[PDB]
RNA sequence: GAAACUGCGAAUGGCUCAUUAAAUCAGUUAUCGUUUAUUUGAUAGUUCCUUUACUACAUGGUAUAACUGUGGUAAUUCUAGA
RNA sequence: AUUCAUAAUAACUUUUCGAAUCGCAUGGCCUUGUGCUGGCGAUGGUUCAUUCAAAUUUCUGCCCUAUCAACUUUCGAUGGUAGGAUAGUGGCCUACCAUGGUUUCAACGGGUAACGGGGAAUAAGGGUUCGAUUCCGGAGAGGGAGCCUGAGAAACGGCUACC
RNA sequence: UUAGUGACGCGCAUGAAUGGAUUAACGAGAUUCCCACUGUCCCUAUCUACUAUCUAGCGAAACCACAGCCAAGGGAACGGGC
RNA sequence: UUGUGGCAGUCAAGCGUUCAUAGCGACAUUGCUUUUUGAUUCUUCGAUGUCGGCUCUUCCUAUCAUACCGAAGCAGAAUUCG
RNA sequence: UGAUGAAUGUUACCGCAAUAGUAAUUGAACUUAGUACGAGAGGAACAGUUCAUUCGGAUAAUUGGUUUUUGCGGCUGUCUGAUCAGGCAUUGCCGCGAAGCUACCAUCCGCUGGAUUAUGGCUGAACGCCUCUAAGUCAGAAUCCAUGCUAGAACGCGGUGAUU
RNA sequence: AUGUACAACGGGGUAUUGUAAGCAGUAGAGUAGCCUUGUUGUUACGAUCUGCUGAGAUUAAGCCUUUGUUGUCUGAUUUGU
């Protein structure tokens, strides 16, 4: 079995207790009581009404529902290969950044080596 | 009743067709990012703790957030929202979808494990699926490897060998 | 080099003549009263904002798809979950 | 012919544009540095003009009907002021105000086997009739309403609803 | 639909100031149908005050051969009596 | 009292393809009933409240249906007779 | 029709059960079965199951109704200096409204054994056969009587307790 | 006829209704008056709104239950195998 929620006082409708309602529409109203059916007939509306839970929730009254969202304080905490890399090697590289004079030095190679590819260049031009 | 439970870190994931129907009443009235106990579905799951994902009901129409209640609903859905995916560029639609609450009509159920319990799972944890892709970003593989802002990754790149038929070769 | 993201285009064509009797339409004017993708011709020394450390510019951050797989409906160019 | 083009003072902006894009080719200075400079392109990009358009707009012109002579204005009909909206003028809409506006020189209403025109048959001339129909402009996507995307649609071989 | 209305007319026995045929309006007039409405009804239920009811007190009347159980019989042919 | 009204029998010329009787049964005839309508005038004219409907019970059966059965010109269904 | 009630030695309790009354009724659907049967056309039935019609007897969890709970709130007019709180309005009016009553407008329940008719029969003579019949005898119905149900003879009875 | 006694009140629960009066408000269509003319300016009036308030009220009279309180508990008549 199952329990059910009115349209209007929005309770829990215990199989049997209380009435249905098919509109033209098809929409399926549910009332717990004729106290319900009977406000819904005179097209009120239970935002007004105060002993209603939607007033209640409309108004925030009982709410005890919501208290916050968490935060993690940490990172995700994997500085992984990327499954071509050997992460050993990777980080032995990386620590090997730090006294750069080894890119340093292939840097002063290609640079001599524009030196000659200009004069070289020229030359060809010549 | 189905259970689709994933462990995300692990990347695995797996269905578990589940009775003990009043150990699956407690998953009744229950929302989306809230997270109950395995050992309360099932000692099996004893220590582990889930949170609820989603789910597709009977005739697939899969659970919606935000829309908090159990009922299916038509909703004229658009781009940038889960269940639905539009076949042109401004088309707005009415789809049939169920919502935020758990309840008998539900069929599969989608949960995320967030804490691993006292005991290991067969084709979750003891497995770990590998990470499909490399980072195929300069940047992005410079700081998942932490190296510097100069450390060429160009030579720290992803190397997937594979054989076409003797001739073998990463691309 | 499929699929997919993206950008374009899908507002043209084609069909019918139901509507409509100062309305469309035809010639004839204006926009000194307006939009205009696209093409075509020209066109962004001045962007550090307690502007001194507040900030990489041999250059920065974020997914997300496709895909991997779990899959759910009797059915949908149905779709969720990781 | 302008409060035009355009320029400057003073501020406004939740902040607009001012290339983190891509293919080829690799060229030159030496201060011998991956230093500095360099070409042919594609893409996109603020403004102005242009072009294909688009929307409004001036004068003239439409078949039969008086067994239709008064019509329009409640709640826009005519104008004006202010404002809103529009991409833009403007009753397009609102607030307020004057009460006007069309009419036998046939208003208004009805009917149309009426979309209109360029044109077709037919003839000495005059003309009568037809013209949905290959070209031009309009309207529509089963009837209606609405709207997203977009430069451009009120799109329908696109969405939403009702019938 | 033996009703109501409109027509027909060898009208047992229509009919012209013994007034005929219409006739707007009017009618606590007679009649039919439709809208609404309804406990008239399907099908009854419930409530209220005053009664009835019981008490205190007051206190009639109609009617009365004698009185007051049925069946059949016969009998003035339908008896409370035999 | 029961002509008449109603109901049921006897007989069986004939109908029923052929065959009187499965079913009908003319001409003739014997009975029953009192739910008609007459006939009569016994009671009732110093009053038996007078049609119908509504309501409500009870009774008869000459049984419409229902229960069980028999017959058929009853293949089955449907029907008819009892 | 219901309701009391003197008298039985008193009073109280438990019972019996004469007699009288009586009630349950009909249909549909699925299945049997598109079977039987029928050349074909068409087209059954018993058992079984689920449902309903009519009638009855209770009950008020649910729903509906009713509402002098004059319980809560509100509304009009008027009076109480105004407010607060109240009166009057033949129960002033409205909305809700429990309890109680109540509804085929709601729900629940509504028994099984024997003797029998009609009819069909068993053996069986008269009538040396034959025959359901004459003696005997079987099954058989919404019938009849019992089971069951209602009241309990107020002049029908019993058992038991305490009896100044 | 002195008790797991009874009764009237009180309490609690359950139900009904719909958020009491009183106070406050930098709420309030606004209209008048104040001046040190605010930036809540202040003052008089002003339906209504919001908070205390699912508050308050009623609740067996034929609802339930009470460790509570306060009381009550020998008047008449008749009866014999």
């Amino acid at each position: 079995m199952k329990v059910e929620i009115d349209s209007f006082s929005g309770a829990k409708i215990y199989p049997g207790r209380g009435t249905l309602f098919v509109r033209g529409d098809s929409k399926i109203f549910r009332f717990q009581n004729s106290k319900s059916a009977s406000l819904f007939k005179q097209r009120k509306n239970p935002r007004r009404i105060a002993w209603t839970v939607l007033f209640r929730k409309h108004h925030k009254k009982g709410i005890t529902e919501e208290v916050a969202k968490k935060r993690s304080r940490k990172t995700v905490k994997a500085q992984r290969p990327i499954t071509g890399a050997s992460l050993d090697l990777i980080k032995e590289r990386r620590s090997l950044k730090p006294e750069v004079r080894k890119a340093n030095r292939e840097e002063k190679l290609k640079a001599n080596k524009e030196k000659k590819k200009a004069e070289k260049a020229a030359r060809k031009a010549e | 009743m189905k259970l689709n439970i994933s462990y995300p870190v692990n990347g695995s994931q797996k269905t578990f067709e589940i009775d003990d129907e009043h150990r699956i009443r407690v998953f009744f009235d229950k929302r989306i990012g809230q997270e109950v106990d395995g050992e309360a579905v099932g000692d099996e799951f004893k220590g582990y703790v889930f949170k609820i994902s989603g789910g597709n009901d009977k005739q697939g129409f899969p659970m919606k957030q935000g829309v908090l209640l159990p009922t299916r609903i038509k909703l004229l859905l658009t781009k940038n929202v889960s269940c639905y995916r539009p076949r042109r560029d401004g088309e707005r639609k009415r789809k049939s979808v169920r919502g935020a609450i758990v309840g008998p009509d539900l069929a599969v159920l989608a949960l995320v494990i967030v804490k691993k319990g006292e005991q290991e799972l067969e084709g979750l944890t003891d497995t770990t699926v590998p990470k499909r892709l490399g980072p195929k970003r300069a940047n992005n593989i410079r700081k998942f490897f932490g190296l510097s802002k100069e450390d060429d990754v160009r030579d720290f790149v992803i190397r997937r060998e594979v054989t076409k038929g003797e001739k073998t070769y990463t691309k």
